[PDB]
This record gives structure tokens, C-alpha cells and sequence, in this order.
């Protein structure tokens, strides 16, 4: 068949490792079980004897798969059934020579592609390069040794250490891929592929592969996602293999981590499942390496020495003491002598060993070892804490609500201070918290904050599983493992069981009602609730009443009381994060009462934070939020709910070891049990739990009077403590100052957490002069510190699964190539090596498939131009070079024409390309297609495969919608409505698709498309949408045969042509002539021969001809005429290490109401309308009846609400900063991009400058100014004569449900 | 005078024991718009 | 003066009697709680004690 | 009245710490509600 | 005054390393039991419970209670990582394998950070 081709088996782990699921399939076999599972708790409890005789194909396969493995062993000695993690080293040498030999047939094309193609590819680089540097720099465009070394070694993923293991590894998951899609079919085939490696053999079926060492004696076998573990780690230890040994500032980690990989496998063997107590050492390894480089004598080496002492102390209860001695010297000696960058280059060697074997029971034992603990709290530190939460609710509520302080009762304002603070209502400072906290603690509020239920509402479309209540808990499980009454304690499930599905079935959804099920305590009576705990090494599954009342809480908590505490999301992190580590003493140095301000940081990692939270902790916090929301009883939810039910450790392969557990209310408080559990759940109640932090964090400040810049996501806290110093005060007296207050600040906050129960320790949390720890990102003297090697462990061969997808692939390759150009290698190295990954995916993708391309992947030049052709044209490629320097802001059209031209220019790319492009047949189009994706060609594609899936599902769930809550989001005419929308927008004198998309985006067309969109389509639900509604056959057979047809198209338009009509314009005009070209011929049986505008953007590349001055000064563009430049000027002799004493001042540098959001989008939607066509009567008729479909305002409202008309149509940073934050900009001899131009300029010009430094370079020794010259550009374009004239035709009905908040705003405003 | 500081020190006496009284989970049918004073003299 | 001076004796005299009645520790472990006083306590609507 | 205020502030206010006996054991969630 | 009469301390041994020092320093709190269970198991003949260091009442309080290996490798992590003179940092390297003890180990860490 060919539905079951759709979704794919995942190529990579996405899941935990359950030691019992593979321990099923090794007793489903009858070979000899590990020598530490002689003694297991479900091994020998299970019923063999029956589960044996199912006569399932899953046995069967088993039986033959044993009788296949026993037959290549002998009975001359013992068989050893060697478990994970034991077998890391063997795994690690193993040796396929069939994968060998099957993948230098791809190094065979690879070379051939090096010694056809890298010349030009020099040419290319070095053209670019001279263009944007100038030719007074032209004695310093070398290629960088990244790049020749990639240029003589074209097989760089084919001649490492660990590839033969990568290749063997791989194409075992391959054939795995290939066994389960084949065991879907209902058939008879042969499911046993044997392959045979150096010294043994290796079986594979859908379920298990078994390695086999014929010399030892020993076998090994491996499960479905544990072969996915080990490919996941070959391959990423390999690239940090190839990445660390071509980059000049990493060479010498590469046989540092050849060393700490090798030393850890050695471990393995005798440590088995605990060597991952080591490999979790590891990281606080790399984090005491940065602190050896402090700028005082304290803290340096402490938490270096704590982790040493702490990997001894693993080491010696397991390991004879003279090994512990030599393998903790070891790791001594390989995490000392790096730099400031190789220590933190050191946190990729995490993921790299892979995950442990988890079970139930071991993790039910650690979590009821702290989560059923008594516990004993303060009563005053509650109060000092609370004090300090009603202050901050106090002030933030006045700051909020312009002056006023929250409706507090008039006879709970104890004292003088706070009554007359009360009377002025003026905001009550800190050390008034500390003083008066015994009057201020005591204080109650009235119901003075209008809540809402929904408000984010894409929290209720989430895919989270629903647990199935506790009479029906044995469905948990899998029912072949159930003893023979507990599989009658099962019952037939017709829900899904899962948030989203159950979220939009659920008709009288009230949610005022359903917030009934906490204020009445009726969630307490109810003995259906039952709460399942998760393998993990933060989330449960809760019943459908009290998930849906969690995710009311968590909305409510963040929408109204958490900005109150101000929490402490991309360019933002990046400036209140760059900004409190130029706070830091190397930062500003050359500067050293009240003058400058330093500081000092702690990260700080609590215990086990989550499930140390009592009842008695967080009562008078939640009693505090629900006096001032009006609600009796709606906060403190967790704990009570816990304390009175059970839960359990939910797995399917894991079962109750005792075969008599039929009720919750009756099992021990034991095996996989937490029975009245009195912590709280992680993620559940975070906001509550945050909130209280920040208050305990703010009370340790003022009780060791400082000021404390703090950030906190839960148990990860960051504080800044800062100190106030003179100019003229001595550097000594600064570091002094703020080692004084760090330690007053960290005992206090020792004590103020100890006393409301928690531990933050004293040794493992890091204090540092220097840097802080944020997203797991080190950012240290105002800079990123770089994490090159963790994305080279993440550079991988396939993407996704939800088809064989080339196109996904090569962009998810391209995506990690530019975020390792981000983190800071040459630009060349980074070019040529997505070209060179991007042939090695689609070789291994005509080889390698697990499920016709004969004539075109032996064809060289194709390949080649089939991979360097823009996405946007049809090729494959997703970086552009222009993505290298900077974002991909601008029109997508233009910089796909300008890298066309580019590479054909330098040779690359042939001249047979451009024209084809520029004749390409048009594709099918509609006026929709059109406005919902605009900067787009109307060329001839093939839908991705993703799109199609998502798109079926989000068509599909919402015909079953019937809550209250969204009801007309579908409605059985929204595609005629958008046609005819989009026909009226789009079909006038002069055709504009990006008002047009923001038109429709702020109707309630887009509104629809906006709340579909917000959908959680994971694979489950794919597969449960696909399930309930088929896909057909014309759709299905363009999912599967995808790659082929999107490489054949390419093959068919713009490769191979004879196009003797010969377009207009050449090859040598500019890309936006180009683009525009391409856009009105594309578009022109949908058009007419109209001019679609107002679209095309410059490529930021072929504007500017930038210039480096010389010594005298002076440009060449400048001494030939030239006025209009950005000038960007770098200070002279700046030190990037540690000796910042005379480095020049240090910034951020240049990155980039009170109404329902309905009347903003419609407002919007107003102002766009009548700036883009005209402003008279028929307009503003068009923008009333457009306006009117989200809100409920009348004509002459618009016209005195409408906004003047505009051009308004860390995770992961931009770069590491090291130059970039000294240069100096002025874009005042331009005046022509005084606008998005001006910002693309500046972030050129500044990747330009910090392109000319490379991690080797500790030190400038000149000064750079760059004149970013844009005069003379062939791409210089005046804006055209805005037309105004009346839309012909009238305006679509856009009809609205009034009910819906979520669509409508029935308020006259 | 001393008779007004003591009654705002025997006022956050009842507003502390009423707080006591609401962490016992044995107290949790007690409404929290309700006065801690309240709650401690009943 | 006075009067305040009485209402202050017999709000200690409150506070006493309330003191009396709560759950402290003593070596012997004599006033302990169950699970089920806030199983027998859920089974009504929240009440309102305030005045 | 001075000195008896002060006396309740000290056993009161100052010193209280609040036990939470978790069911640190072996026992059913029946057995807790007996 | 009539206060002692129904708050019945019960001397609480947090450690803010013998059994002599908590003793010591243990301050007497009148703790008040909140959560339903049975406490009998963390409290002592006398009156006494001791905490945690997440403040767990622990079930008997002897619970709560050099080396020159990794002394010397921190010293070297801190001699060959810090910015130093390549000669002092080999007369540094030089004099600390005829090291003997903890002591003049840290002489030389104190030593290296001062320069």
C-alpha cells in the first residue's frame, strides 16, 4: 500500500531510552539476559509462558531472529549478553565493510565535484569579497586555511576519525527504516538483514539489531531508538571531529576531546549505567575552565577544584582508588590550558556519549525521596517574603495603573508608615519591605483585577496527553504485559486522549464554568483525577478538568500578575543580557560615590526546586493572588490535589511489578508509586513559584543592602550585584567593594532559601567576576562566548519524517551552517562547506532511501546546479552568500536573482540557468495564492510535503469543532471568501500583494488562518487526522514521489532548455529589474500585463561597492565623485582578552493603545487601505466594510482613530560580539536611506567589520573605516508616483460571528 | 501614645494567627475573601 | 483609655484560648492529623468566615 | 501589657516553624485516609 | 509571664562538624505541625529534631555529619590557563612537583594570583 509510506519512522532520537522495552525484546528471544538482569523486578514477574504463545508477527520475528543469532555463536564457552552503556566501546570500533565501500561511492562524486567546481568557488569568494572590501584591501583577500583545507580534502566526512563507524552506524538505521516501513504492509517477507562487520555479524529487524563478536563470545542487542542514539552520536562526534581539527583556534581540542571520548567508553565498561554520573560532570567542567581566568585572585579554580573533588568522589565507590586517581588527573589534564572560548567550546561533549537506559522504578524512587520528605519553614521568613510580594504587587499595580494602589481593605493598614504611604499612594521602596514587613506582610487586597480565562488560547492547542482516569490507570500500559485480572481492570478508550482534540470536541466549553472545578472545591471531591509521571533524564499528564484549569492558571498568572515582577523575546534578550555583563569589572575598566556601577554575578541552581514546594510555602502567596482576583480558592490547587491522590511513573513497557495492583487508592507507597505526594510537579505553577523567587531574591538584596539585577526562569537564577564607584577610586577598592557584596548577598540568599526550604549550595552554584550563564549560553565581559562545536554535533543527514524529503534537508543543513557562521568561522569555509553537505544529502538520498532518479544523479553538472539554484528558483540552496553577513530581511526574489547573477559572473553557475529562468512557464496561480504569499513567482512547483500534511489536519480537526469558544473559525465558505477577498484587494489599476497580505492578515480571513495556524500538528495528531479523514491519491502520490518530482522539475524548467524565445531582458541588468522581469511575466496569465509593484528590495551586497581607507585616509569612490556612504570607524589597539585596561568604551551595538488587539488589527487594516490606494469616499467605504468584520466601530470613528499612514506593512544570537560592540556608525553623508535599506547597510557594514578579525586575533593594531559607497549602483532606483484612485468593484460581505472574543469586538469604540 | 502602638501589635497578632490557621490543608474550605482576624477568633 | 485597655485584655485572652487549640509539637506526638480532615472538609462549599 | 505582648512576639512571631510530616513510608493512599 | 504554659519548645538544630557544636547552637522554636502525617519518626528523646539542608526533619541527626591530588592538578589549571610570562610560568611548573604537602601548594596559589 502506499499509506503507510506517509509517516516515516523518526531518523533521529526524539524519545528516552526504556530499558524494559528492550529488555521485551530480549526475553522475546531466547538468548541469555545481561548478568545485572538476572534479578530484575518485571523480567521475573512477567507471564512468558503466555505472552510467548500470541503468535504476533512481533514474536515471531524474535523466535526466528534467536534461532538466527544462536546458530553463529558456540557452546564451547559462555554467551554474554553485554547491555548498553557496557558496549560503547565495541559499538564505537564497529566496522562494516559493505557501508564502506557503499558510501566512497559518494566520495567518488564528491571528489570529481572539488576538481570541477572549487576553483570557481575561490573566484567567487574572492569577487565578493574584493567587492565589499575594496581594492586597497587587495593584498589581504587570501582564502582562509578552513576553506583550502576543505579545498584539498574535499572527503572531510569521509577520512576522520570515527567515519567508518558513522558510515557503519548509518546505514544500519537506514535499513531499520526500511524493515519497519516494510513490517506496516501485512506481509510475508523476508524482515532479516544480516551484515556482516569485522569479527562478528550484525542482525536487523524492525524490532532489535544484535552485534554479535564471534572471538568474545558476546553479543549485544540494541532497540528501535537506541540504534538511533548510536547513529545521533557517531555522526556528531565525527563533525566535532571535522570541525575542531580544520578551524586554526580549535585545533588543539580535537585530540583533547579524541582523549575525553575515548577515557569515558573505558569507563563504560566497568561503570556501565552510571557512567552518566560522570558525563553530567562534564559541563561543570566546562564552566570552572572559564573561571580559572578571573581578573582577582578569588574565585578562580573553585568550581574547577568542586568538580574535581566531585568526579573523585563518584569515581572512588565504584573504581579500585589508583584508577580514580589516574582517570581524575586525566580529566584534569585535559580540561586545563584553553582559552576563554575553547573552555566553553568543551559544553558539546553532553550529548555525546548519548542518554542512559531509564526505568520506572528508580525514577519513582528519586522523586518520592524528596517530593514525600517532611519539610520545617519559617514562619517570619514567610512573612519578610510575602512582605516583599505585596510590595512589588503594591508597586507594580501603581506603576500599571498610573499611580493607585490596589483596592486594599481600609482596616488591614497596620502602623504609621504604610497608612501614609496608603494616603499619598506613593511606591514603596525596598528597605521600607524590610522594615515594616511585620504591617506589610499582614495586608489583604480586594478583587481589583479583571481576569480572563482565554487569552492565549494557543495554550489550549497544545499536543499534550491526557491521562485516562484512575479506574481505567491499567490502560497506561501495554496489555501484553498485564497479569490476567489486571487486564480485566482495562476498558475501551473513545477519546483520543489528547488536548487539542479534546479541546475542540468539547462542547458547553465555559470557561468561567470550567474555572468552577477549583473555586468550588469540587476538584477534590472528584476520585476520577489521576496525575502520571513521565521517564525523563518537566511534564505529567493530568485528567482532561484539571489540565484545562492548569492552563487557565498559568494564562492568568502571566497575563496579569507576572509583569508585575517584570519576570526577571530574541533582539530583547539580547540587549538586557549584553547589557548586564557590560556591567562587569573588565568591562569597564579604563573608567575606574554614585558614579559608574559595577557588578558581580551568581548563577545559581537550586536543589531540586520544583518538588520542594509545600502547601505551607505557597499559601499565603496564592492567598495574596486570589484575594486580588476576587476567588475564594483558586492557587494553591497542586498541593492539595497531591496530598490526596496517587501517582505513578506512567510507561508501557514499564508495568506494576506486582501483578495483584488493580486500585490506586490501595498500592504502596513503592514500586512506581508517589502516594500523597507533597512537592509540586516541573512547569506546573511556574509563574506562582517565579514570582515567589523574585520576592525571596529582592528580600536577601535589602537585607544586605545592595541593588541585585536579577533574571530567573524557575530553578536557573542570574543576579547581577552591583556597586556604585568613582572614576578616581582604585581598582583594587572596585574589586574589593563587590567582593564584599557578593558574599553578603549570596549568605543572605543562602539563608532567606534555607528557611522557606530550599537548598542552592554553596560550592556548585558559580559566582564569578566575570561572567553569567543564560540559556545555557556563557556571556562573559559583555560578549557571547562561542559554541561553534555543539552546532557541529548537530550537523546531520536527514530532516524530518513525514516524507523523503531532499528539499528539508539541505535547508535544515543550511540553517546550521549559517548558525556556525554566526558563531564565528570564515565565510568561504562555511560557503563551500553547505555545498559540499548539500551533495552529500542528495547523494544519500538515491542511495540510503528506505523506500526513476536514475538518469539525473549521475549527471555532475546538474547536481551541481541543481544545489547552488536559490529555493526561490527551484534549486535546493538556502543560503545565500548574502545570508552569511547578515539576516534575510528584503525581498527573497531580488536576492535570488543577484546570487544567479553572481554566481554566473564568477563561472559557477552556467549561462544556460539565467535565461531559463527568465523563460520559465508559469504555474497554475490564483489571486490567493498571490496575497496570502507574497515576493513570490508564479513558476511551477510542487507543494512541500509539510505544508500539505499541516494544512490536511488543521481542515480536518476543525470540522468536529463544537465548543462555544471558537465557533466560527471554520466556516464552510472561507475559501470563497478569501478569493473574493483577495480578488477585490489584489485585482485594481495597480496591484500591490504586501498591502494586500496585511489587508487580509488583518481581517478575519487572516484571523482564521491566524487561530488554524495555532494548532500543535505534531505526528500523533497527522497520523489521528490522517486516521479519520484519508488524503486521496493525486496529494498522497505528491507526497511521497516529492524529492524526484521537485528534482526533475528543476531538471525540465531551468536546467535543461532550448527557450528560443528569448527574453527581453540580459543577464547583466540589476536583480530587482530582474526580479521584476520575472514577477510580470509569471504573473501575467493571472494578471493581464499589469505591473506588479511595490514588492522588490535591493540585495544588500549589490548596492554597496564598500572602501577601506588607507593610511592618509581617502577613498577611490570618494576621489571619483562620490557623496552618499555609511562610515563605520574602529578604535585603534583593542585588546579581546583579559587586559582591558586601556580598551575603549565599551556598548550595545546596533541590532535592529490600551484597546482590544481587534481594533488595532482593523485600525491597521484602515490605515493600510487608505495610504495604499487613496483617500476618498469609495476608500473609506472599502475600509469601514473591511474594518467592521473585527470590531463594531462606525465611519466617523475611523477617520479619528486611524493611525497616521505609515510603511508598516539568548535562544540563538546574531553573532558573537567582539568587535562590533566599538564600532562607531554615522549615516549622515547618506541621505537617501536616512526604512529597512539603512538597516540592512548597517548590519553589512558591521559583519564587514567583524569578518576582518578571526578567533585567532586577541588584538587590533590599526584603524579600520569602511565607507559603505552606494551612489553608483546600477540597483539605485527613485521611488515612484503614488496614484490614488477609486477600487472599482464593491468590498466582500466578510461575514462574523459576534460571540466569539476571540474573532469580533462587539464594544462601540 | 502606647495604647495606639499596642493595638496595631495585638491587631498583626490575629492577622498572623489567622495565617497560620489557613496553611493547614484541614483549612482549605476557608474562603480567602475572608478576614485573617476572622478566621483566627473563630 | 480604659475601654481600649479591656478590649486588649480580652483579645489576648482570645489569643490564648485560640493557642490552646492548635496542633504544636510535643515529645509523645498526642494532636496529629490525618488525610482525611481535608478529605471530610472538601466535601462542602467554601465558607466565608469574615466579619 | 507590655511585657505579655512581647511575650507572644517572641513564641509567636519570631519563633514558629511550621512541620509538614510528609508520608515518608511504605503505606497506600487508604491507609492515610484512616 | 503566662506564656510558657502551652507553647512547648522544641530545640531545632539547623546547621546554619560533631554532634557537640549542633547541640551548641540549637535554638528552641515552638513548631507547629500544619501538614496531616505523623511526625514521630524526626523527633528525639528530649526534644530535639534535626534539619536538613532542605530543611527536612532527618529520622537520627548523625546524618548531618585533606587530599592534595586535586590541589595540585587546580594549581597547574591555574598556572598553565591563566596570562602569564612563559619563563615564570615554567619556574612555577618547576617548583611544584617538589611539592610535599597541602602547604606550600597554596603558597604557590597564592603565589600565581598575585601575579
Amino acid at each position: 500500500r502506499a499509506e503507510h509510506q506517509i509517516i516515516l519512522p523518526e531518523s533521529h532520537l526524539s524519545s528516552p531510552l526504556v530499558k524494559h522495552k528492550l529488555l521485551y525484546y530480549w526475553k522475546l528471544t531466547g538468548l541469555p539476559l545481561p548478568d545485572e538482569c538476572d534479578f530484575d523486578h518485571l523480567i521475573l514477574s512477567r507471564q512468558w509462558k503466555k505472552i510467548l504463545e500470541s503468535s504476533t508477527p512481533d514474536i515471531e520475528r524474535m523466535i526466528k531472529l534467536g534461532r538466527s543469532v544462536h546458530q553463529t555463536l558456540s557452546h564451547s564457552s559462555k554467551l554474554t549478553g553485554i547491555l548498553h552503556p557496557r558496549c560503547l566501546e565495541d559499538l564505537v570500533g564497529l566496522d562494516i565493510p559493505d557501508s564502506t565501500n557503499k558510501f566512497r561511492r559518494i566520495e567518488k562524486k564528491i571528489q570529481i565535484h572539488n576538481t570541477r567546481y572549487g576553483e570557481p568557488f575561490t573566484r567567487l569568494c574572492s569577487y565578493v569579497e574584493k567587492k565589499l572590501l575594496g581594492s586597497s584591501w587587495t593584498h589581504k583577500i587570501r582564502r582562509s586555511e578552513e576553506f583550502d583545507s576543505l579545498r584539498t580534502d574535499p572527503a572531510f566526512w569521509f577520512h576522520s576519525s570515527w567515519s567508518t563507524a558513522k558510515f557503519a552506524w548509518l546505514h544500519v538505521k537506514q535499513i531499520q527504516r526500511h524493515l519497519i516501513v516494510a513490517a506496516r504492509t501485512r506481509s510475508a517477507s523476508n524482515k532479516l538483514v544480516t551484515l556482516s562487520h569485522r569479527s562478528g555479524q550484525v542482525f536487523i529487524t524492525p524490532e532489535l539489531v544484535i552485534v554479535t563478536h564471534t572471538n568474545e563470545n558476546k553479543f549485544t542487542c540494541l532497540s528501535q531508538e537506541l540504534v538511533l542514539m548510536y547513529a545521533d552520536m557517531m555522526e556528531g562526534r565525527d563533525m566535532v571531529n571535522i570541525i575542531s581539527s580544520t578551524a586554526v583556534h580549535l585545533r588543539c581540542l580535537a585530540e583533547k576531546i579524541d582523549d575525553i571520548l575515548r577515557l569515558v567508553d573505558a569507563l563504560a565498561r566497568d561503570l556501565g549505567n552510571q557512567v552518566y554520573d560522570v558525563v553530567a560532570l562534564m559541563e561543570g567542567f566546562a564552566y570552572g575552565a572559564v573561571q580559572l581566568l578571573e581578573p582577582s585572585g578569588t574565585f578562580a579554580g573553585d568550581f574547577f577544584s568542586f568538580n574535581l573533588q566531585e568526579l573523585r568522589d563518584t569515581l572512588i565507590c565504584l573504581l579500585p582508588q589508583r584508577i580514580a586517581d589516574s582517570v581524575t588527573h586525566a580529566i584534569a589534564n585535559i580540561f586545563s590550558g584553553l582559552e576563554q572560548n575553547q573552555a566553553a567550546e568543551m559544553l558539546c561533549l553532553l550529548r555525546l556519549w548519548g542518554h542512559p537506559l531509564l526505568e520506572s522504578r528508580a525514577a519513582a524512587k528519586a522523586v518520592r525521596a524528596q517530593m514525600c520528605a517532611p519539610k520545617m519553614v519559617d514562619f517570619d521568613m514567610i512573612l519578610q517574603v510575602l512582605s516583599f510580594f505585596k510590595g512589588t504587587i503594591i508597586n507594580g499595580y501603581r506603576k500599571k495603573n498610573a499611580g493607585v494602589w490596589p483596592r486594599v481593605k481600609a482596616h488591614t493598614i497596620y502602623g504609621n508608615v504604610i497608612a501614609q504611604l496608603h494616603a499619598d499612594s506613593a511606591e514603596i521602596s525596598h528597605d521600607i519591605m524590610l522594615r515594616e514587613y511585620k504591617n506589610l506582610s499582614a495586608i489583604e487586597f480586594e478583587a481589583c483585577i479583571e481576569y480572563d480565562p482565554v487569552t492565549n488560547l494557543s495554550m489550549f492547542l497544545k499536543d499534550k496527553a491526557i491521562a485516562h482516569p484512575r479506574n481505567n490507570w491499567l490502560a497506561s500500559f501495554r496489555r501484553n504485559l498485564l497479569s490476567e485480572e489486571q487486564k480485566k481492570n482495562v476498558q475501551d478508550s473513545t477519546s483520543t486522549n489528547r488536548l487539542l482534540i479534546e479541546f475542540l470536541e468539547s462542547n458547553d466549553f465555559d470557561p468561567y464554568k470550567e474555572m468552577e472545578y477549583l473555586t468550588t472545591l469540587e476538584y477534590l471531591r472528584d476520585d476520577s483525577v489521576a496525575v502520571s509521571y513521565s521517564l525523563k533524564e518537566i511534564f505529567a499528564k493530568l485528567t482532561k478538568k484539571l489540565r484545562n484549569c492548569q492552563v487557565m492558571a498559568e494564562g492568568i498568572l502571566a497575563d496579569q500578575i507576572a509583569p508585575f515582577f517584570q519576570g526577571n523575546d530574541s533582539i530583547s534578550l539580547t540587549k538586557s543580557m549584553l547589557a548586564m555583563s557590560q556591567l562587569s569589572y573588565n568591562s569597564n575598566r579604563k573608567r575606574i560615590k554614585h558614579r559608574r556601577r559595577v557588578a558581580t554575578f551568581i548563577t545559581t541552581d537550586l536543589q531540586k526546586y520544583c518538588l520542594n514546594w509545600r502547601y505551607q510555602t505557597i499559601k499565603l502567596f496564592a492567598h495574596a493572588i486570589n484575594q486580588l482576583m476576587g476567588l475564594p480558592h483558586f492557587f494553591e490547587w497542586i498541593h492539595l490535589r497531591l496530598m490526596d491522590t496517587t501517582m505513578f511513573v506512567g510507561d508501557p513497557f514499564n508495568p506494576p511489578s506486582d501483578p495483584t495492583d488493580y486500585d490506586l487508592t490501595k498500592v504502596p507507597n513503592d514500586d512506581i508509586y508517589i502516594v500523597s505526594a507533597r512537592g509540586g510537579i516541573e512547569g506546573l505553577c511556574q509563574k506562582l513559584w517565579t514570582m515567589i523567587s523574585i520576592a525571596a531574591i529582592q528580600l536577601a538584596a535589602a537585607r544586605s543592602h545592595c541593588r541585585v539585577a536579577c533574571m530567573v526562569q524557575g530553578d536557573n537564577q542570574v543576579i547581577a550585584v552591583t556597586r556604585e564607584v568613582r572614576p578616581d577610586d582604585s581598582p583594587e577598592s572596585v574589586l574589593t567593594q563587590l567582593h564584599e557584596a557578593s558574599d553578603n548577598f549570596f549568605r543572605e540568599l543562602i539563608h532567606v532559601n534555607h528557611l522557606i526550604g530550599h537548598n542552592l549550595k554553596d560550592r556548585e552554584t558559580i559566582r564569578s567576576d566575570t561572567f553569567f550563564i543564560y540559556s545555557k549560553r556563557i556571556f562573559k565581559d559583555g560578549a557571547i562566548l562561542s559554541q561553534v562545536l555543539k552546532n557541529s554535533s548537530k550537523l546531520v543527514l536527514v530532516s524530518g519524517d513525514l516524507s523523503e524529503n531532499t528539499v528539508m534537508s539541505c535547508a535544515n543543513i543550511s540553517s546550521t551552517v549559517a548558525r556556525l557562521c554566526e558563531n564565528g568561522l570564515p565565510k568561504d569555509f562555511c560557503y563551500y562547506l553547505n555545498y559540499l553537505m548539500s551533495c552529500i544529502q542528495t547523494y544519500f538520498d538515491s542511495e540510503f532511501s528506505i523506500t526513476s532518479n536514475q538518469s539525473w544523479i549521475n549527471d555532475i553538472p546538474f547536481i551541481h546546479s541543481y544545489v547552488l539554484t536559490p529555493a526561490q528558483l527551484g534549486g535546493l540552496s538556502n543560503l545565500q552568500y548574502s545570508r552569511l553577513y547578515t539576516r534575510n530581511i528584503g525581498d527573497p526574489g531580488t536576492t535570488a536573482f543577484a546570487e544567479v547573477k553572481r554566481l554566473e559572473a564568477v563561472g559557477l553557475l552556467g549561462p544556460n540557468i539565467m535565461t531559463n529562468i527568465l523563460t520559465r512557464p508559469p504555474g497554475n496561480g490564483d489571486w490567493a495564492s498571490l496575497c496570502n504569499d507574497p515576493y513570490s513567482f508564479n513558476f511551477e512547483s510542487v507543494a512541500s510535503p509539510s505544508i500539505v500534511l499541516k494544512k490536511h489536519t488543521q481542515r480536518v480537526l476543525f470540522e468536529t469543532c463544537s465548543n462555544p469558544l471558537l465557533s466560527g473559525v471554520h466556516t464552510e465558505d472561507n475559501e470563497a471568501e478569501e478569493k473574493a477577498l483577495a480578488e477585490y484587494l489584489l485585482n485594481q489599476e495597480v496591484i500591490h500583494p504586501r498591502v494586500a497580505h496585511a489587508i487580509m492578515e488583518a481581517s478575519s480571513v487572516g484571523r482564521r488562518k491566524q487561530i488554524q495556524g495555532l494548532v500543535d500538528t505534531t505526528n500523533t495528531v497527522i497520523k489521528i487526522a490522517l486516521s479519520r479523514k484519508p488524503l486521496g491519491i493525486k496529494r498522497l502520490a505528491r507526497i511521497i514521489n516529492y524529492s524526484s518530482m521537485h528534482a526533475m522539475l528543476f531538471r525540465d524548467d531551468v536546467f535543461l532548455s532550448n527557450r528560443a524565445n528569448h527574453p527581453l531582458v540580459s543577464s547583466d541588468m540589476c536583480s530587482l529589474a530582474l526580479a521584476d522581469y520575472a514577477r510580470n511575466r509569471s504573473w501575467s496569465p493571472l494578471t493581464g500585463g499589469r505591473k506588479i509593484l511595490g514588492v522588490s528590495n535591493p540585495d544588500t551586497i549589490e548596492l554597496v561597492e564598500g572602501e577601506i581607507l588607507s593610511i592618509s585616509g581617502g577613498c577611490s569612490k570618494c576621489d571619483s565623485g562620490d557623496e552618499q556612504f555609511t562610515w563605520f570607524h574602529l578604535p585603534s589597539n583593542i585588546e579581546l582578552t583579559d587586559d582591558t585596561s586601556k580598551n575603549p568604551p565599551m556598548r550595545v551595538p546596533y541590532l535592529g493603545a490600551h484597546m482590544s488587539p481587534h481594533v488595532k488589527a482593523a485600525l491597521r487594516a484602515s490605515s493600510v487601505l487608505i495610504w495604499a490606494y487613496g483617500d476618498n469616499d469609495i476608500n473609506w467605504t472599502a475600509a469601514l466594510k473591511l474594518a467592521r468584520s473585527r470590531c463594531n466601530i462606525s465611519s466617523e470613528y475611523l477617520r479619528l482613530l486611524s493611525p497616521l499612514p505609515t510603511a508598516g506593512n539568548t535562544f540563538t544570537p546574531a553573532s558573537l560580539y567582539r568587535v562590533s560592540p566599538y564600532v562607531h556608525i554615522s549615516n549622515d553623508s547618506q541621505r537617501l536611506f536616512t526604512n529597512v535599506v539603512y538597516q540592512q547597510i548597517m548590519l553589512l557594514g558591521l559583519s564587514l567589520i567583524e569578518s576582518l578579525f578571526p578567533m585567532t586575533v586577541t588584538k587590533t593594531y590599526d584603524e579600520i573605516t569602511l565607507h559603505l559607497h552606494s551612489k553608483f549602483s546600477c540597483c539605485i532606483r527613485e521611488a515612484p508616483v503614488a496614484v490614488p484612485f477609486e477600487l472599482t468593484g464593491v468590498a466582500p460581505d466578510l461575514r462574523v460571528v459576534a460571540s466569539n472574543k476571540f474573532m469580533y469586538d462587539p464594544n462601540p469604540v | 501614645s502606647e495604647i495606639q502602638q499596642l493595638k496595631t501589635s495585638v491587631a498583626v497578632m490575629e492577622a498572623n494567627l489567622g495565617m497560620m490557621k489557613i496553611l493547614d490543608p484541614g483549612c482549605a474550605n476557608v474562603s480567602s475573601l475572608s478576614d485573617l482576624r476572622a478566621v483566627a477568633k473563630s
